[PDB]
């Protein structure tokens, strides 16, 4: 139903827009920047306390 | 290598969506490699604070903005009883 | 001279050898390191918060010389007791970050020099 309603009616062509925002992720992914449209899912995990994998940003600063 | 197409127009993310294969579909949708093999990943992690972590999943050709998205192929082009189990999993469920 | 961005790029990697000159510049420009100019943007992040936000094997080497610089700067407000003070992230001390980043050494070194606990 959602994928049908995105397309509009048969008399108006709804301009569908990109979902998610653009974060520069890597350095040498494609060129000196790379930019991928990404979508953020927030989760809470009480089992893992690693602080080992690097993260894209440092202050949280949600939505 | 990922964004290459066969004669039918599909790339191996979309091909696993169309043919009904869920087990490689989930892993292609959610792959995180730590180390020097960073740019060929999709489930990045933006930040963590104590137990809460926000992780940018990727939407290269998974959102219906594109012409032949995985969202369209799962709904309208897949002939399999495994259709709905692809929609349940993340990041498709939140999307 | 010593720009804010150059200072942040120095403290990002934890290289203390570039810190020579901050006393002279701060006492010569008659400013203080907790100025709004040295605030890392509009969030309110101070310099030592950025010092703690990147740690090398759970320890930094640019923290203690920077507190020495602030002690020799004669600031009325102590650097370590600063808070972020914006809409989203207010009151965030430096001492919360090291507790979050699980660095017992950084917590200890931070509260050596007058970091307010509560």
């Amino acid at each position: 139903s959602v994928l049908e309603m995105e397309n509009g009616y048969w008399w108006c062509r709804r301009k569908k827009h990109r979902e998610g925002r653009l974060l520069k992720v890597g350095t040498r992914g494609d060129g000196t920047p790379d930019e991928r449209w990404c979508f953020r899912v927030e989760e809470v995990n009480w089992a893992a306390w690693e602080k080992t994998l690097p993260t894209l940003s440092e202050d949280p600063s949600g939505p | 290598l990922e964004e290459i197409s066969n004669h039918q127009g599909l790339t191996p993310l979309k091909l696993a969506a169309k043919e009904g294969k869920i087990e490689i579909f989930r892993h292609i949708l959610q792959r995180e490699f730590s180390g020097p093999y960073q740019p060929l990943s999709r489930k990045f992690t933006e930040w963590c604070y104590g137990p809460v972590r926000v992780s940018l999943y990727d939407l290269s050709s998974v959102d219906s903005w594109e012409k032949n998205s995985v969202l369209e192929i799962i709904a309208f082009h897949c002939k399999s009883p495994n259709r709905h189990r692809m929609v349940v999993l993340e990041p498709l469920n939140k999307l | 001279r010593f720009d804010r961005d150059r200072l942040f790029s120095v403290v990002s990697r934890g290289v203390p050898e570039e810190l020579t000159g901050l006393l002279e510049y701060l006492r010569w420009n008659s400013k203080y390191l907790t100025d709004s100019a040295y605030t890392e943007g509009s969030t309110g992040k101070t310099c030592l918060m950025k010092a703690v936000l990147n740690l090398q094997d759970g320890v930094n080497a640019c923290i203690m010389p920077l507190l020495q610089i602030d002690k020799d700067s004669g600031n009325p407000k102590l650097l370590v007791n600063a808070q972020c003070t914006d809409e989203f992230y207010q009151g965030h001390s430096a001492l919360h970050i090291a507790i979050e980043k699980r660095s017992l050494q950084c917590v200890k070194l931070l509260v050596e020099n007058g970091a307010d606990v509560h």
